[PDB]
């Protein structure tokens, strides 16, 4: 049979003001999306790792989230379908196995937005 | 050494700044350098 | 199910009260109720 | 002769939020007396490995020691019993089961003349 992707996981942590302060000390770290725009990080499988956490919150305003996986023209597996999420409230967090190696796509989608950029403070680890 | 199932179940419920800092001594999750990550923008 | 030293070193930690019912929620730790004890005074 | 495993030992600084959890629940609280000991008896669990427990007190120290009791009956010394400060953060700890028998945690106020204790107290087993 063919691969079978295992469902992600997420969830929500109340603490969304310990979170940026964290995160505000790595310039990097700190995304601007601006309006009609949508900005793909781009996270590549670890040859060491089985799974990829992210974390991500914005500051005054709702932002789409998704999850796509990219193999290694190449394959696009859809995990996490792209929605908006009220992370301006809360942060929101996730988890999901590495269904093989390639590239994960993490995709902030400001496309709705006309006249609101959008600040983005984000995370992501691997375990083993 | 904790699964990783294990340590997103755990996560879920009691997630904070603190648990991340323990799981990051563990070495239960390793942060992704800068160096791995690529920005992409599009309108 | 976790080991009894992991719990342990978990706590010491990051201890806290939701902590605490986590790992009662999922049975890795079992508190004993007082009518299940005595007490005992002296001078 | 068995092994005796050393015990863990830590603390948590939400002493607040403890004590009023303890109250709501259980109400198990104790008062110990001018010069008194109490001493709480806690047979080890048929299904028991290891005991947790976690005490505090309102506005002032108290003697803490643990000591096990087999199954005239012979007594072993886990934790010296010393004064600790529990009215300014939650003191905790956890011990394996050496065997069967019977914990004993002490209270100890032997020293205080004038005050009496108010004791919020926590026990749980594992497997």
């Amino acid at each position: 049979s063919l691969p079978v992707i295992a469902a992600p996981s997420m969830w929500t942590r109340p603490q969304i003001r310990d979170f940026k302060e964290k995160i505000r000390q790595d310039s990097d770290s700190v995304i601007t999306v601006g309006r009609g725009e949508v900005v793909t990080v781009r996270v590549p499988t670890h040859e060491e790792g089985s799974y990829l956490f992210w974390e991500f919150a914005t500051d005054n305003y709702d932002i789409g989230f998704g999850v796509y996986f990219e193999w290694t023209k190449p394959v696009l597996d859809e995990i996490v379908p792209v929605y908006r999420r009220d992370c301006h409230e809360e942060v929101y967090a996730g988890s999901h196995q590495y269904p093989g190696r390639g590239v994960y796509l993490l995709k902030f989608d400001n496309s709705y937005s006309l006249w609101r950029s959008k600040s983005v403070y984000y995370r992501v680890y691997y375990t083993r | 050494i904790p699964a990783p199932p294990a340590i997103a179940d755990l996560l879920a419920s009691v997630d904070s700044e603190e648990v991340r800092e323990y799981c990051k001594k563990k070495g239960w999750i390793v942060e992704v350098p800068v160096t791995a990550t690529t920005l992409e923008r599009n309108v």
